[PDB]
């Protein structure tokens, strides 16, 4: 029941800058049997640090581990583009071989406000008996945004789903899509459909809307 | 050098069985102890099971004790995981991993994906996201199983501006997905924008023209 807690959950730095990742243990790893692993997108992890300060064979010199007891740290001294991955800490040698939950290092850029678009459900979908309304948040940074749906200025909840792209390779922004699910009967009852977006890059929330059948 | 190669992944219904294998080369197999480590979609890593060199010590996470059986055959240099009474929560990429002499997991296999769902293979329903300086139009790729799905625009002739979002799993067991692309709004009347959606597991490929 040992819990390794990694912090922060996400770490946002520029390339060339130093990265510091932390691993706090619920109880003391007296043996210093602590490992750090790198997992690049779409790949199996690779061992980076063992014994909490020992560099694994074939690991670049900019990776380094330190700490003892309940607190361990991984330092990446100069973030290369290949270094923007997820990192796990691990205690080995004993009962559960427990892992930390992982720290993701993403690329930091200046704030970008999303371009918002709303899409009414298509006639083909309505002919099949369902109704999906889609709001798109395009090319924004940072990743945190909030999207509220209003059907005739009535706030929805529990009937929307959202998916987020991974960080774009050319401009390091994110895109987000929100899909409101209504019964076809419900969509035909109300007139005005709006999505309201709040983001760091917006001075006040931007609202894009449409009235049904227009 | 030292390679670990995994073979047994696939898609199965809950309650069933599935055997994973990890063929090892480049080292003396029967001198190291081996692990299986799994990673659920979008989630962290989780130790599953451990086996010694002899074969006389097997340990299992509580998630899988009584249902999973680790085994090894050193005469063929292979590690095995027999998975029984499978549950949806078992859906993950499964890695085999070696414990170096010093203790950590020094070598990992490439990972086989294991999906446990009661759904049947199903092609998607494709609906256009019509547009109304810059404009946006897209594709709703709805109610398919299993992953993945390939979306392309104008048969790959249109790549700049395309965002294909990761699929969300719906309550039904089927996935749903959206692909969009922004374009100069001055082209909506002249340029044709055709969604191309390919779902290899169901043997369905469809094209959907997207229009105002």
């Amino acid at each position: 029941e040992i819990v390794l807690t990694q912090s922060p959950g996400t770490l946002s730095l520029s390339p060339g800058e130093r990265a510091t990742l932390s691993c706090r243990a619920s109880q003391s790893v007296g043996s210093s049997y602590l490992a750090w692993y790198q997992q690049k997108p779409g790949q199996a992890p690779r061992l980076l640090i063992y014994g909490a300060f020992s560099r694994a064979t074939g690991i670049p010199d900019r990776f380094s581990g330190s700490g003892s007891g309940t607190d361990f740290t991984l330092t990446i001294s100069r973030l290369e583009p290949e270094d923007f991955a997820v990192y796990y800490c691990q205690q080995y040698g004993s009962s559960p071989w427990t892992f930390g939950q992982g720290t993701k290092v993403e690329i930091k850029r200046t704030v970008a406000a999303p371009s918002v678009f709303i899409f009414p459900p298509s006639d083909e979908q309505l002919k099949s008996g369902t109704a999906s309304v889609v709001c798109l948040l395009n090319n924004f940074y940072p990743r945190e945004a909030k999207v509220q749906w209003k059907v005739d200025n009535a706030l929805q909840s529990g009937n929307s789903q959202e998916s987020v792209t991974e960080q774009d390779s050319k401009d390091s922004t994110y895109s987000l899509s929100s899909t409101l699910t209504l019964s076809k009967a419900d969509y035909e009852k109300h007139k005005v459909y709006a999505c309201e977006v709040t983001h760091q890059g917006l001075s006040s929330p931007v609202t894009k809307s449409f009235n049904r059948g227009e | 050098q030292v390679q670990l190669v995994e073979s047994g992944g696939g898609v199965v219904q809950p309650g069933r069985s599935l055997r994973l294998s990890c063929a090892a080369s480049g080292f003396t197999f029967s001198s190291y102890t081996m692990h299986w480590v799994r990673q659920a979609p979008g989630k962290g890593l989780e130790w599953v099971t451990f086996i010694s060199y002899d074969g006389n010590n097997k340990y299992y996470a509580d998630s899988v004790k009584g249902r999973f059986t680790i085994s090894r055959d050193n005469s063929k240099n292979t590690l095995y995981l027999q998975m029984n009474s499978l549950r949806a929560e078992d859906t993950a990429i499964y890695y085999c991993a070696r414990t170096g002499w010093l203790g950590p997991f020094d070598y990992w296999g490439q990972g086989t994906l294991v999906t446990v769902s009661s759904a049947s293979t199903k092609g998607p329903s494709v609906f256009p996201l019509a547009p109304s300086g810059t404009a946006a139009l897209g594709c709703l790729v709805k109610d398919y199983f299993p992953e993945p799905v390939t979306v392309s625009w104008n048969s790959g002739a249109l790549t700049s501006g395309v965002h294909t979002f990761p699929a969300v799993l719906q309550s039904s067991g089927l996935y749903s997905l959206s692909s969009v692309v922004t374009v100069p709004s001055s082209s909506l009347g002249t340029q044709t924008y055709i969604c191309n959606v390919n779902h290899k597991p169901s043997n369905t490929k469809v094209d959907k023209k997207v229009e105002p």
